[PDB]
Order: structure tokens, then C-alpha cells, then sequence
């Protein structure tokens, strides 16, 4: 069974990157504007050094993912004036200068859904390095690139080269000829622009991958509401504790509260590694899956996308990226009649890089992944024995044009 | 966390800085400040505080019949390190917790099996 | 070091030291010190394990992917963009290091560019060559073929061309020659 025609078919696929910085104070959380907590808590040793630590460690790491992911190149390009692609409409992908930002139609069609009091307590939030008007101008960078260039800009300077030609050594790629994409040009860029505008209306109407990390990392609930617990104590409150007592029957009181608020930064503080972990282990799937698919084209099965891989495009979701895996598959079938080898005077004939189909009657030799018969010629086959070990031949004759030629 | 209200000061997104003096160029980052800004010794010297450049900027004369075609090639020899194994270290808990005692044995083994 | 320096601290006791707090103090009455000591220790030392356990599972997690990088850029040649070094790929060389590995990558990596005018097909009598595994590319005024990744043009002929329909459907195309070398030669 052999396909007859294709239909390109665009599909997404979201990672999430990095996620919120975060450094807690682990003594305006203990003890707050008291001072005999403040000297109580200094018999427990290095427990208000390590917290610190392993957070700026984990903060320092998240920048670290970002920056792995994202820069990818050296050059910044740009799309030229020039906007003649052979038939194909990336008006929907290309920044708009129109915007305040350089954020294109689906990218803040993107930011639109993730939404993205405790301060007083001492917990505090960072802010990221790279602001998002500087990854909306990598992921430009890149899309201008991978346009003009194809993947040649990944490997060393940057060579220019029609579009079609570049789709020519796209299919050219994967086992189908040159000559199936050069006659039928129109339907390929109508197809594409197609499956472009399903996949815009789509993202208009999910993101449970990049909701869930936000709906994780806001732990500080619970954080926060673990500070009402008597412990033990009378009453959770460090300023009433020291205005209803004496220090020889005060420190038993703060001595629970010191204990019970430890055990709860040491529980909040061991979640948020294992988090990380996990989050580092997906931002590097996800620079793999940039390098790989977006600056060449994968020969891994089901890789990038589903079906064979032509080229895809990144975009930028808050703590995320976006991928548009453009893919080929076929769609028609016809059942034929095959056979390994044709043996013309007692030599068999095996096919060069092609089949030895039939409908009914005759023998044609065409390719695998579409339909185009031709005739079995010399040029297309190479002879190999004789026909005697094969185990299932059917006699017939080849062509051999050099015969008219001599004539 | 605080405003340039309260206490050569350039108001950051990410703050307030005190001791830098603010520059119109754009070089790589030296210190990670944060939200964009990245500070740097290189200006008779003094501690400056730029935006970011993300780094060069050029185009290309993509056309519909233009191709470019090297005519020479180079070699090249890179490297890439990457930690394998770390040292292998034990620690006895009973020694580490008790001393050479004998009462603290016999109330570390109220608590069950820890050190197992 | 921060293991070794918790060991010295009171944690609520009257002294950081067993000895003395056995020496000077009789045990009955001892025992609640004891108990805070031995709780402060094994607090400790369950924050020690948890963090060692994390940092074994990062140093696995790269063991395997340099495991990875020795099976695949070194005994063979990858495709696979930019994962053993950057350029194409030719051989590698594993040097051994302190607790861990130094690859060796040579790549090769292209030069200098001509700027040219290409066509995606040829009009010679009606029909429509195609290149087989080159690029059509012309210096101004005779069209060549040559592969895409170095300049060597050679004369186009009927070896290198395939053909395939007729030249009115084909968006871009340029009427030239073809050899066909075996003419001249039948002579
Ligand atoms: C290659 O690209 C352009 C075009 O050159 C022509 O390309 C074909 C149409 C053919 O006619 C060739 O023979 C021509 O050479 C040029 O790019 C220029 O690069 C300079 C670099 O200093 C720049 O100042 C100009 O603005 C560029 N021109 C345009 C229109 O962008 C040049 O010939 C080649 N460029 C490079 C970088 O080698
Ligand atoms: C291959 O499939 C495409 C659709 O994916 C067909 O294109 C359609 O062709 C008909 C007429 O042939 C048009 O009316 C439609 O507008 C085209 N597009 C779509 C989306 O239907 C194409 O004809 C098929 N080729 C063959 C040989 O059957
Ligand atoms: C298989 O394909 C061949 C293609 O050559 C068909 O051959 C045609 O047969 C008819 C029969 O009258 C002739 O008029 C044509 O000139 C032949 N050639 C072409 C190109 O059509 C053959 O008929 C096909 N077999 C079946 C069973 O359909
Ligand atoms: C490549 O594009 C140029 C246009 O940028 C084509 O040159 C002609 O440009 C004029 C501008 O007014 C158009 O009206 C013509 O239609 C263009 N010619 C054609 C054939 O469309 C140039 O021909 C294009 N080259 C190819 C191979 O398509
Ligand atoms: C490709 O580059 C190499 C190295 O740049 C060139 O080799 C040099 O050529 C010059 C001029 O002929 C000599 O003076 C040098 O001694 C050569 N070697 C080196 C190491 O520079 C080579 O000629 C270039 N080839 C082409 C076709 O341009
Ligand atoms: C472009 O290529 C053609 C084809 O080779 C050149 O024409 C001849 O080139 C050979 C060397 O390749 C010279 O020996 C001949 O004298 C050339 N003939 C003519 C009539 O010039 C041509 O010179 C090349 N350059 C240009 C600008 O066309
Ligand atoms: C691309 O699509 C947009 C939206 O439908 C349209 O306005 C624009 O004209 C299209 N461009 C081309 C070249 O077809
Ligand atoms: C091939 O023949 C089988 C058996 O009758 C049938 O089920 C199948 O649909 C046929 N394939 C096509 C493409 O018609
Ligand atoms: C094989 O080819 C011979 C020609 O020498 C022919 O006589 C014979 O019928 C062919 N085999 C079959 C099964 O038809
Ligand atoms: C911070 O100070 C600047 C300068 O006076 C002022 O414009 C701005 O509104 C202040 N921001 C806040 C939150 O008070
Ligand atoms: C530096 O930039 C500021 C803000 O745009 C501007 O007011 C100032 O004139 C600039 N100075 C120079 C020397 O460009
Ligand atoms: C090629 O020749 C045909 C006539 O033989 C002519 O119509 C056409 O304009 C020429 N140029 C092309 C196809 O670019």
C-alpha cells in the first residue's frame, strides 16, 4: 500500500523553563521585632545559614535555565523588508511593531491566559535577569533566522537561501523527491496557512503545564498560615508571650514557638529542592528540543511533533516555551502488487532506491513515501546473480534505452 | 525592597542603587544585578551600572534567486567537562552522635532505627 | 565542615560537651540534657543525609548523559545538532580528569561565501531537469552545478539532471543547455 497525496499538519507543545525566585528570611519569620528570640535562637547554631544559602543556590539555578535555553545564538538578525516566502503568510508568528511590546499575535494571545500581604512576614520575591522583552527578542532573533537561513546560521555565519529552495531540501530530507514539492507549491502554503489560523483559533478559546508550577509555588499558604499554631504555647504570638510573663517562665513559651517554626522552614525548605530538580531536569528537555528541532531537522521518531518533521518555530509563554512542530503526513492508500526482484534473461533486476509495484497488468518501479510510476529502465536498476535463490520473482523485461539511440 | 525616598543614586527596577554611576552604552553583563541592569568595574575608574545588550545586530539580503555558497573550510578543537562520581564518605551515627559514653547509647536506643 | 561545627553547640543544654555535663552532674538528672543534646544531633545529621541524597542524584543525572556523550560522539558520528560540540561533527577524544571527563571535539565549520543566483530548474526542450544532489548556481552568465556545502562547479549535463514534467508549472525556471555527452561521441 502506497499514499497518493499529504496534508501538512501543525501541532503545539508547551514546557515550562524556570519558575518563581524565592529568598525567605529565617529570622524576621522566627522571631520578628523581639530580641530575646533573637537571642534564644542563637543556641541552635548554623540553622539561619544554610536556608539562605541553599535559596540563593536555587534563585542562581533558575537564571542559570533560563539563560541555557533561550540563548541559543550571537547574532541578533532581523526579518528584511523584503516579505516574498513563496506563498506562505508568517504575519501571525513575526513581531508587530505595532504592539508596546515586540510580543506577536500569538504570543500575547499566549500571555493573556496564565495569571500570574505575605511581605510583611519576611518572605520576599526576586526579580528575573532577563526581562521578557529581551526573550521575545531571542525567540525573534531565532524565527528571522531559521527564515532566511534555514539551520546554516547554527553551525557557523549565517548563508541566505530562497524559501522554496530550503522546503525542497526539507522533503528532499526525508525520502520524498524535489519535483513533489516544486508542482505543487500552492497547496503546501495554502495547507500551512490553514493549519496556522486552526492553531491561532484554538489558543483563543491548554496551559495545565504552566498551571500547574503557579499553582505549586503559591506552599506559601501554608507557609504563611503555619504561624497561628500555639506549638504547645498559650498563645502564637511573640509579643504577648514577653507582655504576660517573666524570662524564667517566658522561655519555655519561646522555646516551642522556636522550635515549631524551625521544623516548618526545614519542611518548606526541603520541598523547594525536589521541585527545582524537577524543574531543571525539564528545562534541559527543553533546550535539547530547541537545539535539536528548531536549528536542523530530527531524524528521532516522534521527537519533534508526530508524523515525519519538516521545521518548527518557538515562541514565549510566561516560565515557559511554546513549540509549533510542523509536520508531513500522507493521506491516500491503494493496494497494489509487489515483488522483490525482476529477472529479465536469467538476471535479476533488484531497484535501485525504489519498489516494483503493479497495477494489474504492467511493472513500474516508484518510490516509497509517494505514487509516481515510471518505467524499468537499466538506469533504474542494478543487475545482481541470477534469478534461481530469489524466492518469489515474476519474469519480465526491461527497457534499456540505448537501443534507439544506435539505430 | 525599598524606594530611593528613603535611605549618585540611580532608581533600579530591582531597587535602589547607591555608589554607580548610570552610562547611555550597552555592554555584556559582568554582575547579575537583575531585572536588566548588570554592573561592571571597566569605564581615573569606577563601578558602573548599563542595560543589557543581548549583542550584535545584523541582517541578511535574503531574496527570492540570491544563494551563498562557502568556498573554504576550517577546523576546529572545543571542550566540554562534565563531573562524573564525587567521593565516598560514611559517617557512624553512634560515634557522631554519642561520644564513648555508655548511658547515651542507652538512650539513643529509645528512638528506634535511625542510624540503620 | 558544617556537620563537624554543629557539634558545638548547646542546643538548650548547660554545656556543649558530654563529659562534663556526665562528670559534673548525676545522670538521673542529667538524662533531660542528654535527651536535648541527642535531638539537636540527629536533627542535624537527617539535614546532612537529605542534602547528600540530592546532590548523588544531580551528580547520576550527568554521569549519565556523559555516559551518553561517550557512547555516541566518540565511538561513531552523530547528527544530532549541536550535541557534540558545534558544527558538524567529525571524531571526538575522551581525556580523563579529576572526577570527571574532558571531551575533545573536532568540527568542522565553514569559511568564506560568494554571493550567487540560483534557479530551481532547467527548460531545456520543454521538459524540466532537476539537480540530483547539488544546487543550480550561476556566475552571471553560464549556469553550473555544484554541491550545497562547497563550491566546486562542474558542467551541467544529463549524468547529474533527472527529468520530470514540463516547464509550465514550475514558479521559477530559466531556459538553458544540456550536454547529453553521449552524442558527440556516437560520432
Ligand atoms: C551578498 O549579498 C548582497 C547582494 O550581492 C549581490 O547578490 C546577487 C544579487 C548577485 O548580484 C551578486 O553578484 C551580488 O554580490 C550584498 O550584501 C551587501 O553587503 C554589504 C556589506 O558591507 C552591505 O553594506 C550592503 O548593504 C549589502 N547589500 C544589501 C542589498 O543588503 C553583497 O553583495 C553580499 N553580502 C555579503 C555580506 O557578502
Ligand atoms: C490532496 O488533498 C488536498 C486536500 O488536503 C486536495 O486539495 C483540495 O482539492 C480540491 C479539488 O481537487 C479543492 O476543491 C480543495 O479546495 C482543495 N483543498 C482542500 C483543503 O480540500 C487535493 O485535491 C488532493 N489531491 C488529490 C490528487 O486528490
Ligand atoms: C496500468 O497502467 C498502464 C499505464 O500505461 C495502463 O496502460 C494503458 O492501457 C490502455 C488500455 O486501452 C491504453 O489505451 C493506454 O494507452 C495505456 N497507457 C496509458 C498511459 O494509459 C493499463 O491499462 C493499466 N492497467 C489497469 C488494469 O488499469
Ligand atoms: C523576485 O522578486 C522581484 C520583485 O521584488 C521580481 O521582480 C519583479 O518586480 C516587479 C516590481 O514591480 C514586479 O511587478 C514583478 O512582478 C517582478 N517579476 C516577477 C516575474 O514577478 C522577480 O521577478 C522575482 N524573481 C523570481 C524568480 O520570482
Ligand atoms: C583556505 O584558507 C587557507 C588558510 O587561510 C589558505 O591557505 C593559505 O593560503 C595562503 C595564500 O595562498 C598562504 O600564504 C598560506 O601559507 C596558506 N596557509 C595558511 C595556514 O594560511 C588557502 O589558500 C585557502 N583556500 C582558498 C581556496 O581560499
Ligand atoms: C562566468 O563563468 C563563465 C563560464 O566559465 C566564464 O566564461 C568563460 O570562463 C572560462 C573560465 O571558466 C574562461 O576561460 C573563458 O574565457 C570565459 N569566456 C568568456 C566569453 O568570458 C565567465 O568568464 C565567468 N564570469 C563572468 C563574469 O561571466
Ligand atoms: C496573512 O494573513 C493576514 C490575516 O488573515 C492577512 O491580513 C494578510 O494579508 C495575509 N498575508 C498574505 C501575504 O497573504
Ligand atoms: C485493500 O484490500 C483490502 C482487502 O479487501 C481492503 O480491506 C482494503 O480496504 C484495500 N485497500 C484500499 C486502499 O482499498
Ligand atoms: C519465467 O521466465 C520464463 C522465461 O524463460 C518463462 O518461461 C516462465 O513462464 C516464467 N515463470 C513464470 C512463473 O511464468
Ligand atoms: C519612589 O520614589 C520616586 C521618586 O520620588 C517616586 O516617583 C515613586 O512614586 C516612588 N514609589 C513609591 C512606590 O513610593
Ligand atoms: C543618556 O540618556 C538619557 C535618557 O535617555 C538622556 O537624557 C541623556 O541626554 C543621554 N546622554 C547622552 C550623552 O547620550
Ligand atoms: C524560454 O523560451 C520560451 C520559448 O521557447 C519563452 O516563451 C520563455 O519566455 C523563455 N524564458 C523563460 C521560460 O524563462
Amino acid at each position: 500500500a502506497i499514499p497518493t497525496n499529504f496534508t501538512i499538519s501543525v501541532t503545539t507543545e508547551i514546557l515550562p523553563v524556570s519558575m518563581t525566585k524565592t529568598s525567605v528570611d529565617c529570622t524576621m519569620y522566627i522571631c520578628g521585632d523581639s530580641t530575646e528570640c533573637s537571642n534564644l535562637l542563637l543556641q541552635y547554631g548554623s540553622f539561619c545559614t544554610q536556608l539562605n544559602r541553599a535559596l540563593t543556590g536555587i534563585a542562581v539555578e533558575q537564571d542559570k535555565n533560563t539563560q541555557e535555553v533561550f540563548a541559543q545564538v550571537k547574532q541578533i538578525y532581523k526579518t528584511p523588508p523584503i516579505k516574498d516566502f513563496g506563498g506562505f503568510n508568517f504575519s501571525q508568528i513575526l513581531p508587530d511593531p505595532s504592539k508596546p511590546s515586540k510580543r506577536s499575535f500569538i504570543e500575547d494571545l499566549l500571555f493573556n491566559k496564565v495569571t500570574l500581604a505575605q511581605k510583611f512576614n519576611g518572605l520576599t520575591v526576586l526579580p528575573p535577569l532577563l526581562t521578557d522583552e529581551m526573550i521575545a527578542q531571542y525567540t525573534s532573533a531565532l524565527l528571522a533566522g531559521t527564515i532566511t537561513s534555514g539551520w546554516t546560521f547554527g553551525a557557523g555565519a549565517a548563508l541566505q537561501i530562497p524559501f522554496a529552495m530550503q522546503m525542497a531540501y526539507r522533503f528532499n530530507g526525508i525520502g520524498v523527491t524535489q519535483n513533489v514539492l516544486y508542482e505543487n507549491q500552492k497547496l503546501i502554503a495554502n495547507q500551512f496557512n490553514s493549519a496556522i489560523g486552526k492553531i491561532q483559533d484554538s489558543l483563543s478559546s491548554a496551559l495545565g503545564k504552566l498551571q500547574d508550577v503557579v499553582n505549586q509555588n503559591a506552599a506559601l499558604n501554608t507557609l504563611v498560615k503555619q504561624l497561628s499554631s500555639n506549638f504547645g504555647a498559650i498563645s502564637s504570638v511573640l509579643n504577648d508571650i514577653l507582655s504576660r510573663l517573666d524570662p524564667p517562665e517566658a522561655e519555655v513559651q519561646i522555646d516551642r514557638l522556636i522550635t515549631g517554626r524551625l521544623q516548618s522552614l526545614q519542611t518548606y525548605v526541603t520541598q523547594q529542592l525536589i521541585r527545582a530538580a524537577e524543574i531543571r531536569a525539564s528545562a534541559n528537555l527543553a533546550a535539547t528540543k530547541m537545539s535539536e528541532c528548531v536549528l536542523g531537522q530530527s531524524k528521532r521518531v516522534d521527537f519533534c511533533g508526530k508524523g515525519y518533521h519538516l521545521m518548527s518555530f518557538p515562541q514565549s509563554a510566561p516560565h515557559g516555551v511554546v513549540f509549533l512542530h510542523v509536520t508531513y503526513v500522507p493521506a491516500q492508500e491503494k493496494n497494489f502488487t509487489t515483488a522483490p526482484a525482476i529477472c529479465h534473461d536469467g538476471k535479476a533486476h533488484f531497484p535501485r532506491e525504489g519498489v516494483f509495484v503493479s497495477n494489474g497488468t504492467h511493472w513500474f518501479v516508484t518510490q516509497r513515501n509517494f505514487y509516481e510510476p515510471q518505467i524499468i529502465t537499466t538506469d533504474n536498476t542494478f543487475v545482481s546473480g541470477n534469478c534461481d535463490v530469489v524466492i518469489g520473482i515474476v519474469n519480465n523485461t526491461v527497457y534499456d534505452p540505448l537501443q534507439p539511440e544506435l539505430d | 525592597g525599598v524606594n530611593c525616598t528613603e535611605v549618585n543614586v540611580f532608581q533600579t527596577r530591582a531597587g535602589c542603587l547607591i555608589g554607580a554611576e548610570h552610562v547611555n552604552n550597552s555592554y555584556e553583563c559582568d554582575i547579575p544585578i537583575g531585572a536588566g541592569i548588570c554592573a561592571s568595574y571597566q569605564t581615573s575608574q569606577s563601578i558602573i551600572a548599563y542595560t543589557m545588550s543581548l549583542g550584535a545586530e545584523n541582517s541578511v539580503a535574503y531574496s527570492n534567486n540570491s544563494i551563498a555558497i562557502p568556498t573554504n573550510f576550517t577546523i576546529s578543537v572545543t571542550t566540554e567537562i562534565l563531573p562524573v562520581s564525587m567521593t565516598k564518605t560514611s559517617v557512624d551515627c553512634t560515634m557522631y552522635i554519642c561520644g564513648d559514653s555508655t548511658e547515651c547509647s542507652n538512650l539513643l536506643l529509645q528512638y528506634g532505627s535511625f542510624c540503620t
